[PDB]
RNA sequence: AGCCAGGAUGUUGGCUUAGAAGCAGCCAUCAUUUAAAGAAAGCGUAAUAGCUCACUGGUCGAGUCGGCCUGCGCGGAAGA
């Protein structure tokens, strides 16, 4: 995935989830839209 | 084969044949066990199981008791089999429909018959790598496959055809007739022609007549073969396949026969090369050595062609596939050794004025007092259009001022041809360009032609720049067939290439695509096609009319020589 | 027996029937041949658009034949040959985008109200009026 | 823009058209085709009239508030995307015929096309005279 | 929020005219046809099909939606 120090919604189907405090972007449209840490 | 590999299915594969190829197949041997547990096969005739033996490499086997792991489908397919071979005559059917099963022997002879007409195909299963199943198929080759005289005779053409030009009963008594299925290359005699005598006997030294090539050939050393290994034989009987050293003219598929034998046999049809590449010996001058080799190997494969197009200096090698063309290149490095790197074909560009017109002119002071004569012309450029005439060198004679000497008034367009003939723009010829001499100057004493053509040459030069011509590359009419699932991707690839398209057409067993693509383009198109179509497509190029293209290369190949 | 399930717009509008060659092999999905290529369009392609735009539908049904209640004289040809100026969109904001007037509107209203109709004969008339007016420039009449 | 004030207004603005003319229609939302229901509501607008409001603002409460002043049967919840199609020259005209004949074919479904009857008691169609 | 579904047949656009496709370039062109028609949404975008820009009708019983300011927190944050 991507460990950008600033995760953003790259698409419309991206969601921001905060599992384990870590703020992640998970997109069930494009797997290149998977980011790790806010 | 490969019934010892997971995914193995005798039944499914049979259906596959029926569903896809089109054949209706009759099972001969079902299978005992799964892929790992492939014990052997079940005959639908002997009603036995030839469980083979692992310790020996299939050399020994045991006919067995047809175990219940598989004793029930056997009955179904045995029953389905009788019905089909029994489908050869009512004499079998009247008893078959009599509720009685016809004898296996009547089934096996009936089987051999149905195969002859291609009504049915017999399916045998085994694993060669597992050393199992192979011995039975070799047995069923005996049982249903045709012996030379188990079908009708070879037919022929005689003297431009006849009622029955050839009805050559394959016999040790009929006159010698043969076909050279293959020409192969042996470096020590220089050839090896594989022939099957359809009807006849031939012997060492016998002369033969090339019905197709109308010539005399002597068979010097008839040999039989075990692949590479060869064993000389004095004579070949009909129905025997042999290799003939000492034959130097027979093309693949050319009949070799005694005199007064059929001129033409059916094998006159062959595929068309689909890939083209070019080649160069490392040493620039090994080109003939390389060239001869390409030629010899071209005789052996009617599908490998070598034409060195004289538009450019390049040696062009055409072939049915990328492997072939590479397998055809390592053979040169290995036999007839030459070292050669392959490349790209050159570019057959042309040019033409767009529309612009003027009254351009040229002139040299050829007089200077002493020299004695001069020539000068005022010309008038126009194009016609890209593809209106067969005679690309169009022209109109007008001149009525400075009317150049009469005996070569009409002889002053052909000397100008040598500019339209080749290269004004980037070393590429001109099409459809129209020239028009209207004015000029001369004097009718002896208006020197060879130094008057300088006026014509600078007339072309100046005329060309003012007229702003264009450059039109070669673009052809491609036609493709493919399964109706790869249309999106094949057209996407054509689209990546600079290709226009022609026909919203779909076949019944596929889809016929028509596309206009460049000729410098599509290098190695065939392999890309196979890749994206699962090796299930063909195509053709029709050399259609040339079309213009914005190209950074047209000028860099003449700016290669700069000014 | 289905509504056209082959919408592939690669057909020159009118002109030659089934004009695939100029149109490109990029609409290849449909299975039409020399059997369905001269059945009905060849015999009823005169009084709609003879050298003008009349977009052809992609109807290929499973009655084992090709036939349907075809549309009316297309407004695309009506407002481009009843105009004189054969222009339209693309150069509508610079110069003449074609001609469209109340006379052309009456023509299309009394002509293309047979089968290419909507929520009225006059409503498909307003359809043709829109296909004539939204060209980008209209004659004032 | 089916807001509360627009509803309070269009409730009466849609009760009026069926309270001055003939019975209206209602068409569900199941399956309209590229040809069938599109061109069928086209021919509906063509033959039936240029006043029919094929739109549906037919909420159960908006209906009971606006329409039920007269013909209170409208108030009862209707699961329909009403294609309100009235008729000009008398009651049960071409619009009603087309709706009743479309509830079984040539459309998705016309919600049985119950319509509005001032009596509200006639299961039978208005052909009481033997004629 | 969750559920019953509906977008052209003047319209390869009248189109950069060999369309670039009822959703390539493209101008713009509700284009009545409406619980809906954009000549442009992710699928094939060069193209169907079957999920469908958009939009709403039908369901369904108490809150919902986004911003702006603010406190305190969260990630950014790896060394012998
Ligand atoms: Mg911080
Ligand atoms: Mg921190
Ligand atoms: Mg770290
Ligand atoms: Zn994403």
């Amino acid at each position: 995935m991507k460990v950008r120090a600033s995760v953003k919604k790259l698409c419309r189907n991206c969601k921001i989830v905060k599992r384990d405090g870590v703020i992640r972007v998970i997109c069930s449209a494009e797997p290149k839209h998977k980011q790790r840490q806010g | 084969n490969k019934m010892d590999r997971m995914g193995a299915n005798f039944l499914k594969v049979v259906n596959q044949i029926k569903t896809r190829l089109g054949a209706n197949p009759v099972p001969l041997q079902l299978a005992i066990g799964a892929e790992e547990h492939f014990t052997g096969v079940v005959d639908l005739v002997k009603m036995k199981a030839i469980n083979w033996n692992d310790a020996d490499q299939g050399v020994t086997f045991e006919y067995e008791d047809i175990p219940a792991d598989m004793v029930e489908l056997a009955n179904e397919w045995h029953q389905n089999l009788i019905e089909s071979a029994a489908e050869a005559s009512e004499e079998l059917m009247e008893k078959y429909l009599g509720g009685e099963e016809l004898t296996e022997a009547e089934i096996k002879g009936a089987l051999r018959q149905r195969v002859l007409n291609n009504e049915i195909i017999l399916v045998t299963c085994g694993s060669a790598f597992k050393n199992k199943g192979v011995q039975a198929m070799l047995d069923a080759v005996i049982d249903y496959l045709p012996s030379p005289v188990d079908v009708p005779a070879i037919n022929g053409i005689l003297d431009d055809g006849k009622d029955t030009p050839a009805e050559r009963h394959a016999s040790d008594d009929e006159p010698f007739s043969a076909l050279a299925f293959k020409i192969a290359t042996d470096p020590f005699v220089g050839n090896l022609t594989f022939f099957r005598v359809y009807s006849g006997v031939v012997n060492s030294g016998d002369t033969v007549l090339n019905s197709v090539k109308a010539a005399r050939e002597r068979f010097g050393r008839i040999v039989q073969m075990h692949a590479n290994k060869r064993e000389e034989i004095k004579e070949v009987r009909a129905g025997d396949i042999a290799a003939a050293i000492g034959l130097k003219d027979v093309t693949t598929g050319d009949t070799l026969c005694d005199p007064d034998a059929p001129i033409i046999l059916e094998r006159m049809e062959f595929p068309e090369p689909v890939i083209s590449i070019a080649v160069e010996p490392k040493t620039k001058a090994d080109q003939e050595k390389m060239g001869l080799a390409l030629g010899r190997l071209a005789k052996e494969d009617p599908s490998f062609r070598v034409w060195t197009d004289e538009e450019s200096n390049q040696t062009i090698i055409a072939g049915m596939g990328e492997l072939h063309l590479d397998i055809i290149v390592d053979r040169m490095k290995r036999e007839f050794n030459v070292e050669a790197n392959v490349g790209k074909p050159q570019v057959a560009y042309r040019e033409t004025i767009r529309q612009k017109v003027t009254d351009v002119e040229g002139k040299h002071a050829k007089q200077s007092g002493g020299r004695g004569q001069y020539g000068h012309v005022v010309i008038d450029m126009y194009p016609l259009e890209p593809g209106s005439n067969p005679k690309g060198y169009e022209f109109i004679n007008d001149i009525k001022g400075g009317v150049i000497p009469g005996e070569y008034i009409p002889a002053v367009d052909k000397g100008i041809q040598e500019q339209l003939k080749a290269g004004p723009l980037a070393g590429y010829p001109v099409v459809d360009m129209g020239i028009r001499l209207h004015f000029g100057s001369y004097h009718d004493v002896d208006s020197s032609e060879l130094a008057f053509k300088l006026a014509a040459s600078i007339a072309f030069k100046e005329g060309f720049k003012k007229a702003k011509p264009v450059l039109l590359e070669p673009i052809m009419k491609v036609e493709v067939e493919t399964p109706e699932e790869n249309t999106g991707d094949v057209i996407g690839d054509l689209s990546r290439r600079r290709g226009m398209l022609k026909g919203q057409e779909s076949e019944v067993t596929g889809v016929k695509i028509h596309a206009e693509v460049p000729l410098s383009e599509m290098f190695g198109y065939a392999t890309q096609l196979r890749s994206l179509t699962k090796g299930r497509a063909s195509y053709t190029m029709e050399f259609l009319k040339y079309d213009e293209a914005p190209s950074n290369v047209a000028q860099a190949v003449i700016e290669a020589r700069g000014k | 027996a289905k509504k056209v399930q082959a919408y592939v717009k690669l057909q020159v509008a009118a002109g030659m029937a089934n004009p695939s060659p100029p149109v490109g092999p990029a609409l290849g999905q449909q299975g039409v041949n020399i059997m369905e290529f001269c059945k009905a369009f060849n015999a009823k392609t005169d009084s709609i658009e003879k050298g003008l735009p009349i977009p052809v539908v992609i109807t290929v049904y499973a009655d084992r034949s090709f036939t349907f209640v075809t549309k009316t004289p297309p407004a695309a040809v009506l407002l481009k040959k009843a105009a004189g100026i054969k222009s339209g969109s693309g150069k509508p904001n610079k110069d003449k985008v074609g001609k469209i007037s109340r006379a052309q509107l009456q023509e299309i209203a009394q002509t293309k109200a047979a089968d290419m109709t909507g929520a009225d004969i006059e409503a498909m008339t307003r359809s043709i009026e829109g296909t004539a007016r939204s060209m980008g420039l209209v004659v004032e009449d | 823009m089916a807001l509360n004030l627009q509803d309070k207004q269009a409730i009466v603005a849609e009760v009026s058209e069926v309270a001055k003319g003939a019975l209206s229609a209602v068409v569900a939302d199941s399956r309209g085709v590229t040809v069938d229901k599109m061109t069928e509501l086209r021919k509906a607008g063509r033959e039936a009239g240029v006043y029919m409001r094929v739109v549906r603002n037919t909420l159960l409460r908006r209906a009971v508030e606006g329409t039920p002043f007269e013909c209170l049967k409208d108030a009862f919840v209707g699961p329909t995307l009403i294609a309100y199609s009235m008729e000009h020259p008398g009651a049960a005209a071409r619009l009603f015929k087309e709706f009743a004949k479309a509830n079984a074919k040539f459309e998705v479904k016309a919600a049985a096309f119950e319509g509005e009857l001032i009596p509200a008691s006639q299961i039978d169609r208005l052909a009481t005279l033997p004629t």
